[PDB]
């Protein structure tokens, strides 16, 4: 999500997101019979309500997590979200709104690709993310995840970590592919920080060793 | 001039329904116009409610579409707005009420203390709009909804604890539009009358309880409300005015967290409640 | 006699209502025509916001379908 | 099932795919009563209102991919779209009247036909789709 | 199946087929009482009423395939 | 003509049934507001029993509404 924003901020446009997977019942960007007052019970016209412009940047969250198979299947509930030769007007088959998406720019977010409807997989094509090691896991710990935890703690410049103790930290306290279990850990020592702060106020600041993360 | 022209024009109105009722006829009107003069309220929300005052002065008996302005009136004109209990953030003072009314625990309240620090200490940017909402897991049995009585008592605020747990779907959450059969406000909305402040704690019970029918999932409507950077921002479909929810306080049970949605899992930190031992339960026995 | 009064009085006071009314009253008709005229706009729905405007401009109130075609 | 596109613009046809993978229920051939809520027809009265005429060329794709769990049988349904005697007085649930399908192209794909249920397999006509050497994907690379 | 419409040309009586292959509604063949709302008879009393005589032959097509234990 | 005088029927009725129903008027109208003051109700409901009451008291009889009210 972070990288969709990227994109669109790159290109002075707008980004919003509407999430997906969570469909226990098969047809909700459908647009089935009057249960909402309109003509869209779906998430798109809402999403192009609170967008003011003509032309968004649209993610879409776990759009591989639609196997549910109760009362019709949320896999066979999508095809012309996208695909811009139909997309001019849109279409749910069943209760719909003839309106343009031909100006929207649409990325899409999913976890294993082995889920996907088969005409919206040969539409699509693929970018794929590994994972990172730990010195990528310590770069990012060190340029961006640190100073944003100490900021909204409200700490700010009164403690400080180095980098053996978020080796520590990622050695000893998450397993994961990616990095929002450490974010959790460094947002624990900059609250644990906090409460020793009210709690009897020091000077200046004090760095965190190696052998303070067991005592936080 | 136009004033006392429409002064004429009320009293005339007034002189003819008093005749036609039996009795004033209007009193509901002078009833609710001297509810508006309370404490508040903002201006686009009177200016929405000026509306239906002045149109049960056309039909009095029913209809099932004009009684509703008499309740939406009498319902609007009686939740809290700009009333503020004394607040009390204190470590060594929240520490002594949580140690008084449990046994025991001691990591649990550690870890609760924590986040009130940080309900403290952020007053600036962010008052909790990053840091991550309050939820405890554990089995049945042990003191969840006893503690969160226990820190609402120790920031004299109000408990009011709201459960869900049989949910069909986000728009019972949300309030319904008045001018159907069904005329009936947010469970939170009602839940923000029963206080007597507009900043109480509302607890939340069994969280992990979800829907399946009426088509859809409660996760949509539920995150924008406990999200403070979307609360302040909600609107229901009975008042149809944006309602600050923002200065509220929240607490949340749930027992497993392997049934709750994502976007809610990315939005809180756990206290794993652990069970207890024999000599704690001996000591519980004897003491509560 | 008291049911010729009574129907005097009554759209006595409904006139006198209406009188007390200008602009239509608050006139929620002509707003959303208004709120129709001054953006966009395609064609078809042209004529279907048109159709659901002369949809609300004959049922008043009562019937749930008007504050329906409202919101829609 | 890209030949099918070529095959209906070749003819000066219409086109219309309906993708039957990981179909799970026998209510999507023929619809539901309409006296239930819900209660549309099939996807093949769907295809056929999407298409103006009476004789498109439909494609199903990957007739070998239907399920027979607890779910349903759409197979069973299926015999009497694709009977080819029969099809003239197509009924579904939704529509209660007979409707003709005798004339629309169907076409089918599958990858192996061990998993077609025998009596869906007796009605259809096969054509086997051989696969490439070198020298012809050296061809279609270079030309295609 | 195809001696199912030659033995009624055959015995100049009328004709209709019900196919049962993958039916597992119960309310297909009996109905739903006049109390819901599009509510109609099952399968039975609908080919006796497209043949208008009292006396015909019906296909009932594939049996062995009516499928169980969903709704009933 | 015949409406209006199946209107005059009705009211003709109505002032035979003042004529006996009770001796001032509907005398069961009465006897209902005492039985609401006898029965130990809380003063929440009383107030709203009362309210109905005071309003059915004007309703014509025989309408859709005033069997509601008096149901209720
Ligand atoms: N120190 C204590 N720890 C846990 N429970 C206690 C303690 N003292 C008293 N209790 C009682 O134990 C009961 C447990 O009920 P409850 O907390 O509602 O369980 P749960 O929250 O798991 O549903 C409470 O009613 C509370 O009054």
């Amino acid at each position: 999500t972070s990288l969709g924003r990227s994109i669109a901020r790159s290109m002075n446009r707008k980004f919003h997101r509407i999430s997906l997977g969570g469909v226990r019942d098969e047809a909700e960007i459908r647009g089935h019979r009057r249960t909402y007052i309109g003509a869209m019970p779906g998430k798109l016209i809402h999403a192009m309500k609170q967008v003011g412009v003509i032309n968004p940047v649209i993610l879409l969250d776990e759009i591989d997590k639609m196997s549910s198979d109760w009362r019709g299947d949320p896999a066979s509930a999508m095809l012309e979200v996208l695909d811009p030769e139909q997309n001019n007007t849109f279409t749910d088959h069943y209760l719909d709104v003839p309106y343009d998406l031909s100006k929207v720019f649409f990325i899409t977010t999913a976890n294993t690709l082995q889920t996907i409807p088969r005409p919206l997989l040969d539409r699509m094509e693929v970018i794929e993310i590994p994972g990172y090691t730990n010195m990528e896991k310590q770069a990012i710990a060190r340029q961006y995840l640190w100073p944003k935890q100490v900021r909204e703690s409200g700490m700010e410049g009164r403690i400080e970590v180095t980098d053996a103790a978020i080796l520590r930290v990622i050695s000893e306290y998450t397993r994961e592919a990616g990095v929002r279990g450490l974010e959790r850990e460094l947002g624990k020592i900059a609250r644990k920080g906090a409460k020793f702060w009210l709690e009897g106020a020091w000077e200046g600041l004090r760095t965190i060793d190696a052998s303070d993360i067991p005592t936080y | 001039d136009t004033n006392q022209r429409e002064y004429y024009l009320r009293e005339q109105m007034k002189a003819i329904q008093k005749e036609l009722g039996g009795e004033d006829g209007l009193s509901d009107l002078e009833a609710l116009r001297k509810k508006i003069e309370e404490v508040g309220m903002p201006e686009a929300v009177k200016t929405k409610a000026l509306k239906e005052l002045d149109r049960l002065e056309r039909m009095q008996q029913g209809s099932p579409e004009a009684t509703v302005a008499r309740t939406y009136l009498d319902w609007l004109t009686e939740v809290p707005w700009s009333k503020a209990d004394p607040e009390v953030l204190d470590i060594n003072h929240t520490r002594q009420v949580l140690d008084e009314d449990h046994y025991g625990l001691k990591d649990v309240k550690e870890r609760i203390l924590e986040y009130l620090a940080v309900r403290q200490l952020t007053q600036g940017l962010d008052v909790r709009n990053k840091a991550p909402i309050l939820v405890l897991v554990g089995p049945p049995g042990v003191g969840k909804t006893s503690l969160g009585r226990s820190i609402a008592r120790s920031m004299n605020r109000k408990f009011h604890r709201i459960s869900l747990g049989g949910v069909r779907d986000e728009a019972e959450i949300r309030g319904h539009r008045r001018t159907y059969i069904g005329a009936m406000p947010g469970k939170l909305i009602h839940a923000m009358k029963q206080v007597g402040v507009i900043n109480p704690v509302i607890l939340l019970d069994e969280i992990d309880k979800m829907s399946s029918d009426w088509r859809g999932d409660p996760a949509s409507a539920m995150l924008e409300v406990l999200d403070p950077e979307q609360n302040n921002t909600f609107t229901d479909h009975y008042l149809d005015v944006p309602y600050d929810l923002s200065k509220v306080f929240f607490i949340t049970t749930a027992n497993t967290l392997q049934t709750i949605p994502r976007p809610l899992l990315d939005r809180m930190e756990v206290i794993e409640i652990p069970g207890y031992t024999n000599m704690e339960k001996q000591a519980i026995a004897r003491q509560y």
